[PDB]
């Protein structure tokens, strides 16, 4: 019943910007922390960023700090990832993810995935 | 967990 | 930055065999080790959460144990349906790190 519907990828040139979106349903969204994870070409999974229930705390990998911004609008049930200054190294399948309970960002529910390709 | 917060208060 | 090293790299088993996938951490993770399964072309599925608890609906044949730096994932009798990649995640500290997977049966 919990759905995380993702949107917004594509192929872009290096230096571009993309806004990834994730709209959720089947749970009270403000009660949960949310994250973005990316699976790279070598099937490795890599955490990108996390945001707390109210959006007052955000964490980013050192990889994307300063170029990526995670945000949410609690009223619309959506999570965003604004990516700027896209590098080829950012090519991956990006997944919208839900933290399983209050104290942990460990993910229980994952979106279908969005390819962003930088080339 | 080891200081990251997920619930704001 | 807690490194997680998953092992083995890959394994091929016959159905009914037992498998063991280890995931070792550079630091004590207070048992916040989590296990995932990704069947080809699906999002990863949450199998076991922090404190080695099997999640609802995951079958009993999956189990895990582990000391603060050394954790183990086991499948007791491998069924056909279990081929995929298995990943472990520590959720003790940010950055959250993942092992790079183990691929089950080819």
């Amino acid at each position: 019943q919990v759905k995380l519907q993702q949107s917004g990828g594509g192929l872009v040139k290096p230096g571009a910007s993309l806004k990834l979106s994730c709209v959720t349903s089947g749970f009270t969204f403000r009660k949960f922390g949310m994250s973005w994870v990316r699976q790279t070409s070598d099937k490795c999974l890599e955490w990108v960023a996390s945001i707390s229930t109210g959006g007052y705390n955000t964490y980013y990998s050192d990889n994307v700090k300063g170029r990526f911004t995670i945000s949410r609008e609690n009223a619309k049930n959506t999570l965003y990832l604004q990516m700027s200054s896209l590098k080829s190294e950012d090519t991956a399948l990006y997944y919208c993810t839900r933290g399983y309970s209050s104290t942990s960002y460990a993910m229980d529910y994952w979106g279908q995935g969005t390819t962003v390709t930088v080339s | 967990k080891g200081n990251y917060v997920v619930t704001d208060h | 930055d807690i490194e997680l090293t998953q092992s083995p790299a890959s394994l091929s088993v016959a159905t009914g065999e037992k498998v063991t996938i280890r995931c070792m951490t550079s630091t004590d993770i207070d048992d916040d080790m989590n296990w995932y399964q990704q069947k080809p072309g699906e999002p990863p599925k949450f199998l076991i959460s922090e404190g080695n608890t099997l999640r609802p609906g995951v079958p009993s044949r999956f189990s895990s144990s582990g000391t603060g730096t050394d954790f183990v994932f086991t499948i007791e009798n491998t069924l056909s349906e279990d081929v995929g990649d298995y990943y472990c995640l520590q959720s003790f500290n940010v950055p959250l790190t993942f092992g790079c997977g183990t691929k089950l049966e080819i």
